[PDB]
DNA sequence: CGCTCTGCTCCTTCTCCCATCCTCTCGATGGCTATGAGATCAACTAG
DNA sequence: CTAGTTGATCTCATATCAGGAGAAGGAGCAGAGCG
C-alpha cells in the first residue's frame, strides 16, 4: 500500500487504479486535510473527480486517521441528476461505505429527518441536492459533518442566493469543491467559491473586488495606459499565487497523452442581418425605447431581451408561407437552412443550440416544414424521460437534428452519435456556450466535431460574443497565465445599442479587433523589488 | 412597521386601473432601496455606494 | 496673572399656526421589466 | 400501496413682494472669582 509522509496508507488495490494526476489529486486532497482546510479540485471535466474523491475518503477511512476513528459523516452536495452515480460509483471502488441518497425517491421510506440522524449516527456517506441544503439548512446542520463536497461546486458562484448561504452555514475545516470552472463570468465567482472552502483566506468581497476585480478588467482592455496593464498583471499574479496551493486544476495539455481527443475545428459564422430584420432592429434602435434606456429611465435589460429576439427573429419581436417563423425572414436562420441541406446531404448528425426555447420552438416549426426527422429534448420535457430521448438518438442514426437549449439536462448529457454542432445564437456567459460546444465532443467521440457559432454582424449578438470572449480572456488570464495580448476597447465592448451591419466594403467589427491573427532576505528582498517595480 | 391595507386602501378606479395610496408608492421605494442596500453590502459595492 | 465659569444680550434658525359649514365645475390620474432551467411537492391517473 | 405524469411554486441566471410669534442654540463678551 502506498504510503503519505506522516501515514496515510491508501490501499494499494485502489491506489494502483488511479492514473498519475489522480494520485497526485488524492495527495493534494490529503495535504489539505492535514492542514485542516478546502480546495478546489477544479480539473476540467472528464478527466474524473468523483473517483479521486472516493479514493481519498476511502483511504481516510481505512487508514484510520484521527475525534473520529477515521472518516466521519460526510455530506456530498450535488445536482439530482448525478446523484444515483455518486453511489454506485462508491459502492463499485469500497462498499463498506454505507452511502445513502436524501431524496424524495429516496430509499428510506420514512421521515427524512430520521435519515439524517441515522446516517449521522452511523457515520455514513450522505448524498443530497442543493435545494434539500436549502430547504433544510437548519435541520441538516446539526450533526457535525466531518466533510462537505461540493459537486459542481459553481452552483455556489452566486455570492447572494440562498444555497451560497446555506452551503456557508456549514461548520467543518473540510470544504471541497469539484467544479469544472471555478469561475464563469467574473471574479464575484471566485471570490464566493473561496469564501466556501476557505473562509479567511481571500478577504471580504469588497476588499476582494476593490483590490482583483476592478484593476484586472481595466486592464483587460487595449486602450488601458500603460500603468493600468502592470498593476493588473501584477495583481493578477497575486491572486494567482494566493490561490495556487488551494485549486487544484489541470487541464488537456498535460493529461493529453494519457488520453486520445479527437481535434476540434470551430468558426464564428456572422449572418447578415435580412432587410426586414434590418428595418426592425433599426427602427427599435431609434425608438424612444433605447432613448430611455440611455437616459437610464427605463431598466436596459428589456432592450437587450427584445434586440435579442430581433437577432434572432422579428416574428419573436414583432409577432400561406407566411406563417409563424417563417425562415426567409432572418438570416440566420438561412445559414440554417443551407448548412442543415449539406449536411443531411452528407450524411452527418447535427446537434441544434439556442437559449430562447422559444427560438428553439420555431426552429421545430421550420424543421417540420421541411422533412429532417428530428428529436427535442428542453426544459418542458420530464426529467424521468431525458434519458430515454438521448439514447435513441445516440444508438440510431435514423434521427437527424436534436434540438436543445444550451441550458437543459444534466451537465454533459452524453450525446455522442452527434458530427456537427451549430449554436444558433450567443449567451452571456462562455461557460453555456464552452458547455454547449464541449457536450458533443467528449470522452469517447468517434468522429471530428466542428462548431458553427451563428452571429448577426454589426448588432446586439456580436457584442454578445465579444462579451463572453472578453469574459474568457478574465479567466484565462486569472487561472493559466497574466501576460496576455489585449483585445479589446472599454467604451465599444460596453456600448450595446448601435447597428453597423457590415457592406462587405470593410471587414466585420471582430476581425478588426483580432486583425493581427530559510529565506536568505535577498531572494526575499529580491522578489519584493521586482513585484513593486511592476 | 409597514401598515395594513386599510391604512392605505388601493382604491380602484372606473375601470380595473388599481391606484395605490402615497404610503404604498412610498413604501415600495423604501423597499427598492432597502433590496439594493441589502444586496450592495452581500455583494461588491464601493463604501460610498453603500453611503 | 491667566484661566474658568458663568450669565447677559444680539442674532439666527426653526417650527408652529393661520373661522365654520355648504355647492358646483374642471384637469390629471392610467405602470408594463423578459425568459428559461432545476427542484420540490401535491395532486390526479393509471397500475 | 407505487410509479408516472402534470401543474403550481420557488430559486437562480445573464444583461448597466404685504407673516408673525415664540422657543432653542449659539456666539461675543463683561466680569467675577480664584488658584
Amino acid at each position: 500500500d502506498a504510503e503519505f509522509d506522516e501515514g496515510f496508507k491508501v490501499p494499494g488495490f485502489l491506489f494502483k487504479k488511479l492514473f498519475k494526476y489522480q494520485q497526485t489529486g488524492v495527495r493534494w486532497l490529503w495535504e489539505l486535510h492535514c492542514q485542516q482546510a478546502g480546495g478546489i479540485l477544479g480539473d476540467e471535466m472528464g478527466l474524473g473527480k468523483t473517483i479521486q474523491i472516493i479514493a481519498f475518503l476511502a483511504g481516510l477511512s481505512y487508514s484510520k486517521i484521527r475525534r473520529f476513528e477515521g472518516l466521519g459523516p460526510t455530506v456530498i452536495v450535488c445536482p439530482t441528476t448525478v446523484m444515483h452515480q455518486w453511489v454506485k460509483e462508491f459502492h463499485t471502488w469500497w462498499p463498506p461505505f454505507r452511502v445513502a441518497i436524501l431524496h424524495e425517491t429516496g430509499s428510506y421510506t420514512h421521515k427524512k429527518e430520521k435519515l439524517i440522524r441515522d446516517v449521522a449516527h452511523c457515520h455514513g456517506i450522505l448524498i443530497t441536492s442543493y435545494s434539500y441544503i436549502r430547504l433544510m439548512q437548519d435541520d441538516i446542520s446539526r450533526y457535525d459533518w466531518h466533510y462537505v463536497i461540493l459537486d459542481e461546486g459553481h452552483k455556489i458562484r452566486n455570492p447572494n442566493a440562498a444555497v451560497t448561504l446555506a452551503c456557508k452555514q456549514f461548520r467543518t475545516p473540510h470544504r471541497i469543491i469539484l467544479s469544472g470552472s471555478p469561475m464563469q463570468n467574473n471574479l464575484r465567482e471566485l471570490w464566493s467559491l473561496f469564501d466556501f472552502i476557505f473562509p479567511g483566506k481571500l478577504g471580504t468581497l469588497p476588499v476582494f473586488m476593490e483590490q482583483f476585480s476592478v484593476p484586472i478588467t481595466m486592464g483587460g482592455y487595449s486602450n488601458a495606459s500603460p500603468v493600468q496593464v502592470k498593476t493588473a498583471y501584477k495583481c493578477a499574479c497575486v491572486l494567482r499565487d494566493t490561490i495556487n496551493p488551494y485549486l487544484l486544476r489541470r487541464m488537456k495539455s498535460d493529461v493529453k497523452m494519457s488520453l486520445s481527443l479527437p481535434d476540434k475545428n470551430e468558426q464564428v459564422l456572422f449572418c447578415r442581418l435580412t432587410d426586414e430584420q434590418h428595418k426592425v432592429y433599426q427602427n427599435f434602435v431609434d425608438s424612444k425605447e433605447v432613448y430611455r434606456i440611455l437616459n437610464g429611465e427605463m431598466q436596459i435589460f428589456s432592450g437587450l431581451i427584445a434586440l435579442r429576439k430581433i437577432c434572432n427573429h422579428p416574428d419573436l419581436f414583432s409577432g400561406e408561407e407566411d406563417q409563424f417563423g417563417y425562415w426567409k425572414r432572418s438570416g440566420k436562420m438561412i445559414v440554417v437552412e443551407s448548412l442543415l441541406k449539406i449536411w443531411h446531404k452528407q450524411g452527418q448528425r447535427v446537434l441544434l443550440f439556442s437559449q430562447s426555447r422559444q427560438m428553439l420552438d420555431i426552429l421545430e416549426v421550420f424543421l417540420r416544414a421541411q422533412k429532417y426527422t428530428y428529436l427535442k429534448m428542453d426544459g418542458t420535457t420530464t426529467i424521468a424521460s431525458r434519458q430515454p430521448l438521448i439514447t435513441r438518438y445516440n444508438e440510431d442514426t435514423s434521427i437527424f437534428v436534436f434540438l436543445l437549449t444550451t441550458r437543459v439536462g444534466g451537465l454533459g448529457v452524453n450525446l455522442t452519435g452527434a458530427n456537427r454542432v451549430v449554436i444558433y445564437d450567443p449567451d452571456w456567459n462562455p461557460s453555456t456556450d464552452t458547455q454547449a460546444r464541449e457536450r458533443a465532443w467528449r470522452i469517447g467521440q468517434k468522429k471530428q466535431v466542428t462548431v458553427y457559432r451563428l452571429l448577426t454582424a454589426g448588432t446586439i449578438e456580436e457584442k454578445i460574443y465579444h462579451r463572453q470572449i472578453f469574459k474568457q480572456f478574465l479567466t484565462n488570464r486569472v487561472l493559466k497565465d497574466p501576460k496576455q495580448r489585449r483585445f479589446f476597447k472599454s467604451n465599444d465592448l460596453y456600448e450595446l445599442f448601435t447597428l453597423t451591419s457590415p457592406d462587405a466594403s470593410q471587414s466585420t467589427e471582430t476581425s478588426a479587433i483580432f486583425a493581427g491573427t530559510p529565506l536568505a532576505s535577498s531572494s526575499l528582498l529580491a522578489k519584493m523589488r521586482a513585484r513593486n517595480h511592476l | 412597521p409597514v401598515p395594513p391595507l386599510s391604512v392605505r386602501p388601493a382604491v380602484v378606479m372606473q375601470g380595473s386601473a388599481r391606484n395605490q395610496d402615497d404610503l404604498t408608492h412610498k413604501l415600495a421605494d423604501i423597499v427598492k432601496i432597502n433590496n439594493q442596500l441589502r444586496r450592495n453590502e452581500q455583494n461588491g459595492a464601493a463604501a460610498h455606494v453603500i453611503a
